[PDB]
């Protein structure tokens, strides 16, 4: 069920994974085709995408409080999904070479995305609890961005220099 | 039931481009939703089913956008900027368009999807513009106050999205290209101001709200709302303008930074090289 | 080697060479996994399944 | 089922898309080699062919009411049929090069179509219906070019063009 499992990734709602919009889920696990073991499985595979668009979300509300470090911060986070989003068309000549390989490989790859997508989710709900205005993200991420996890730690502090890039600009245009 | 794998994203890059259609039922510009079928239990699932509707909401801002096409100059040429950007939205589309039709295409579902996706944030960002443009529509008496807040809202936006970015120009000259071309004839009824002493401002709508009254001993009111000292350098110099015409006498983006108040502290010298002018031949 | 990683997770702490004395030892993690991937490409059909 | 469809395009009759002359149409479809969407778009690809048609009558009304900026209005509209069909010989050569290409590439070209020819039959029908006869043709299509639409305002601009060259003439004759 190749197809199924890209695209129970990409956020969109389905009748067996019946989804409303961008907050709520019900599993509806009354299957034939699926084992008991593989629908415990979707629901890891769906817990990497249920961020996916608690992200999406993040995005249209600042783009298309306030502030001008806000949407800073968003071509910060579309860094971290192109990598992400590249990882999606790569399994797609994947199951055109040989269209009956398993959904393990799919969730090997997941598991590398299992510690950037909860650790990223970690940092935003810390942002919308202090309910943070200005400046005081960019010294929120950068006391994220002293945390470790090698990948990570990169991703925070590519998040870090977008944002700092727009304080080089004030101080530019200021002199 | 099957339907055509690999062949309905070939038959969504179709709707894209001739938008209305019957495999995907965007009946309305509120809601536009894909409905194919449930695919067989081997092969693609759901996944496929999944991207579906992802693109929905993206053949869902052009819908949105042809709507806004209708058959003052502002509001058209902040309508010709939505149609003249689509052309550089045609060229990819008959680009992945010539390649699925050359064999062999080596592409499939996915490796398309990372193609338009520099695309497909470019197409949001025109969404964001035009869903914080028209909000007052369907109230009434806009006139004025629709194109003042308009206008504030497009330059929210470019606040908002140019300073924040930089790291790609492509984008800057982007948001650039809805400020430059609708500002154009709200300069050249300026340009008229002064070297002709009349200007036009319809009935219907309204403009920088300047209007002559009808007796010859008012000069000039200007109307109430219900760089701004420049723009008051317009006021009286199209005043005067007005009484001379009644007088019957004898590289790299990072080294540019950024971007838009410095030339618009460019055009100021430019309505200055007439202010000055002008003010020494009254 | 697994659990083991799942411990490292700090901001960075107590040390700075810790974690990146794990972050080779994900390396040496990742060489295992490239000869488990020559093994399950004998497993299906495309030599002996002995053991 | 390529030939078939530019020439629907230019206006002439047939027996799958019955025309009687210049006004009426029946559509016909019974048809076993095109599926009911693709003749959903040949009706679309129709309706810029029954304004090219409505186009043709108001030339030979007027070349081969009455005035002389009638006809000075038609050398503005033999210009807007010329990319026109300068459109339709490369059409031909594309079914030369490969006669295998499928109609979307024709519904392209005609989606470009699409804004330039509605926007001339709308003047066109306004034009009859306050029944002009005169200057007042050149001061109708002037509040037109008035309008924007980058490529039809510069259309409306050169049929504007031409016609301020017949008044050209007459105040320099009279001088």
């Amino acid at each position: 069920m190749i197809h199924e499992l890209l695209l129970a990734l990409s956020g969109y709602p389905g009748s067996i994974f019946t989804w409303n919009k961008r907050t709520g889920l019900q599993v509806s696990q009354d299957i034939p085709f699926l084992h008991p073991g593989e629908t415990s499985v979707l629901n890891r595979l769906c817990k990497l995408g249920t961020d996916y668009i608690r992200f999406t979300e993040f995005i249209e509300q600042y783009t298309g409080l306030h502030g001008i470090y806000l949407r800073a911060f968003c071509r910060g986070l579309d860094s971290i999904l192109q990598p992400y989003r590249q990882a999606l068309l790569d399994l797609e000549q994947e199951f055109l070479a040989d269209p009956h390989l398993s959904i393990s490989h799919i969730n090997y790859s997941l598991d590398q995305f299992h510690l950037l997508f909860p650790s990223i989710m970690v940092v935003v709900e810390q942002i919308k609890s202090q309910k943070i205005h200005g400046c005081q993200i960019l010294e929120t991420v950068y006391k994220h961005s002293c945390g470790g996890l090698p990948p990570v730690r990169s991703a925070l502090e590519k998040t870090l220099a977008v944002c700092h890039g727009v304080m080089y600009k004030q101080l530019s245009a200021w002199m | 039931t099957i339907v055509t794998e690999t062949q309905v994203i070939r038959e969504t890059l179709w709707l894209l481009s001739g938008v209305k259609k019957l495999l995907i039922f965007q009946l309305n510009d509120g809601k536009v939703n894909v409905r194919n079928d449930i695919i067989v239990t081997h092969m693609t699932q759901n996944c496929l089913r999944s991207v579906l509707e992802q693109i929905a909401a993206y053949g869902q801002v052009v819908f949105r956008l042809q709507k806004f096409i209708d058959e003052f100059r502002t509001y058209q040429a902040f309508m010709w900027a939505l149609y003249k950007y689509f052309i550089s939205f045609k060229e990819e589309l008959t680009e992945i368009e010539k390649c699925i039709i050359n064999k062999d295409e080596t592409v499939t579902l996915a490796i398309v999807l990372d193609k338009l996706a520099p695309r497909l944030a470019q197409l949001k960002v025109l969404h964001r513009v035009f869903s914080t443009g028209i909000a007052e529509v369907p109230p009434d008496t806009r006139n004025v106050v629709r194109a003042s807040h308009l206008l504030n809202t497009l330059y929210k936006a470019i606040l908002d999205y140019d300073n924040v970015g930089e790291a790609s120009e492509q984008t800057v000259s982007l948001l650039f290209c809805l400020w430059v071309e609708t500002v154009r004839p709200y300069l050249e009824i300026v340009d008229e101001w002064i070297v002709h002493g009349n200007l036009f401002d319809p009935a219907k709508e309204f403009i920088i709200q300047r209007n002559k009254d009808v007796p010859f001993n008012h000069r000039d009111f200007w109307y109430a709302t219900y760089l701004k000292p420049v723009l008051k350098q317009i006021i009286m110099a199209g005043k005067s303008m007005q009484l001379l015409k009644n007088l019957k006498c004898r590289s790299e983006s990072v080294t540019c930074q950024s971007f838009e108040l410095t030339l618009r502290s460019c055009l100021y010298p430019h309505i200055g090289k007439q202010y000055l002018e002008c003010c020494g031949n009254l | 080697i697994k659990k083991y990683t799942d411990q490292r997770s700090l901001d960075r702490a107590f040390g700075l060479v810790g974690q990146s004395f794990c972050a080779a030892l994900h390396q040496e993690l990742k060489e295992y996994y490239r000869l488990l991937s020559v093994l399950h490409s004998q497993l299906q059909v495309e030599s002996s399944l002995t053991l």
